[PDB]
């Protein structure tokens, strides 16, 4: 990873994490607050006191 | 109404008789003879697709 | 996306044609039959 001086791996992927994705796309995927889509309830979650 | 009846742990106050949700539905109910309080729940669904 | 029933998974990868979400998608091929991967 040696092109020229310059450093990417703020952009380019991160292997040690288990999401294979860079440390800005991880701050800006933590950010956003998103609500559940598509999850499989089972219908058990779904009943409860939650 | 039809659904699953089910051991609601949350506790009633004794003057009322009926819980709600955000819609006006009930949502639990006191048992008239054993006086427990139940969880309602309509039985599961979602569409088919081909 | 829920529970398929009449097709068998398959551990391949294609280039799909009848998505069926979250990635899976079926297709149909090879005695011949309905896949998803
Ligand atoms: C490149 O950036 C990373 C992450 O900030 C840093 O750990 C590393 O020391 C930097 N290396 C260079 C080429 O300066």
């Amino acid at each position: 990873k040696y092109f020229g001086g310059f450093n990417f791996s703020q952009i380019l992927p991160d292997p040690s994490k288990p999401s294979k994705r860079s440390p800005i796309e991880d701050l800006l995927f933590n950010k956003v607050t998103l609500a559940d889509a598509g999850f499989i309830k089972q219908y058990g979650d779904c009943l409860g006191d939650i | 109404g039809t659904g699953v009846l089910t051991e609601s742990n949350k506790k009633f106050l004794p003057f009322q008789q009926f819980g709600r949700d955000i819609a006006d539905t009930t949502d639990a109910v006191r048992d008239p003879q054993t006086l427990e309080i139940l969880d309602i729940t309509p039985c599961s669904f979602g569409g088919v697709s081909v | 996306a829920g529970c398929l029933i009449g097709a068998e998974y398959v551990n391949n990868s294609y280039e799909c044609d009848i998505p069926i979400g979250a990635g899976i998608c079926a297709s149909y091929q090879t005695s011949q039959s309905i896949i998803a991967y």
